[PDB]
């Protein structure tokens, strides 16, 4: 990340893993 | 771009958190008519879960804001935005559901694949149900239940009780009962049975799947714990 | 429809993490021609920082993949990178058009002028991150020129603890370090801005002390990182 100025429930269904 | 290019591109899009691109690629692959590989099927599912998930999340936030107020014009602003979001969400669901009916379910030659896509059909109708009002709803809820139910029956006949896709179906179908049909009792019973059947046949775990099996088994328990408190 | 409706909609979009909508609303507000309030300016900046930031993030990821590989694979990564660059440029040009046609012309006060000139510097900086060859020297200069005018005004009209002044120093320092690859100038600017702020701690105000001290710490963080 560039350290520039920063700019200031769920259901419980099957998590879809990310690959 | 040939099938291999599109899959490579979908993987790039995923890396770049550009899920609309990812979806677009995998839709084209699907539309080339041939049965999808496991890799391609997962890429399709992930793309669309993320695409639709953004709208689901937005919709809950706006919906919550709408009803929590107030200025009858501020409410009318929130209501109209909600509707804009719902329209996006429905279009996405209809896009997936079209794909299921025209390509994915017809070409599912094996029980595992059939269960996967039927479950997916259940899910996307469930996403529609989350957002439907009145006359439309009973019909959308039924479509969801019917797809889950066909998946469930096949899974129980053709798949071992520890199979991740079977356990995943139980999880989601249990969730359908709890959130859409407001039947916690049925939800608990389904989740509990699927879990119980799995521990009872622990000797069925495979090298390919033992990790996914035990993970989803724990998700079932998490939901049961939450629901019986 | 009316300025009020758009701002309400932009605020909903923000809640919904739908920044493209948020940007679009605040662009319409801006295009109505009247000077933006502080609230509206923050809404505009946030919308566009998020919109452009998603592309910046994507671009770094694809670019990193492109360099880390074969061939044909690199040809695919390169073409995607270019698709993302085109999106990123359109976004930057949209903001920069807004700055030149509405925001900078209408800036009545030094604070506002500094803010928009800083923003001009930033969006040219985003273009520079992604520019190659003949175009670049000119984009880099545009950035430096906008930062530099902002810096001048800030030194004439604004206290050394003013958050917007300190923010500008931070970003301008970053420009020197990342775009012009001049760490000594970057360190010196950041150090000076910090040192001048602690020297005039007297000036911190009810409204601003939190933002002032936060940005002061960001300056130190960057200096610490850079002098290791």
């Amino acid at each position: 990340r560039t350290p520039s100025l920063p700019t200031p429930s769920k259901c419980g269904s099957l998590g879809n893993i990310h690959h | 771009m040939d099938k291999n290019e599109l899959v490579q591109k979908a993987k790039l899009a995923e890396q770049a958190e550009r899920y609309d691109d990812m979806a677009a690629c995998m839709k084209s692959v699907t539309e080339q008519g041939a049965e999808l590989s496991n890799e391609e099927r997962n890429l399709l599912s992930v793309a669309y879960k993320n695409v639709v998930g953004a709208r689901r999340s937005s919709w809950r936030v706006v919906s919550s804001i709408e009803q929590k107020t107030g200025a009858e014009k501020k409410q009318q602003m929130a209501r109209e935005y909600r509707e804009k979001i719902e329209t996006e969400l429905r279009d996405i669901c209809n896009d997936v559901l079209s794909l299921l009916e025209k390509f994915l379910i017809p070409n599912a030659s094996q029980a595992e694949s059939k269960v996967f896509y039927l479950k997916m059909k259940g899910d996307y109708y469930r996403y529609l149900a989350e957002v439907a009002a009145g006359d439309d709803k009973k019909g959308i809820v039924d479509q969801s239940q019917q797809a889950y139910q066909e998946a469930f029956e096949i899974s129980k006949k053709e798949m071992q009780p520890t199979h991740p896709i079977r356990l995943g179906l139980a999880l989601n179908f249990s969730v359908f009962y709890y959130e859409i049909l407001n039947s916690p009792e049925k939800a608990c019973s389904l989740a509990k049975t699927a879990f119980d059947e799995a521990i009872a046949e622990l000797d069925t775990l495979s090298e390919e799947s033992y990790k996914d099996s035990t993970l989803i088994m724990q998700l079932l328990r998490d939901n049961l714990t939450l629901w019986t408190s």
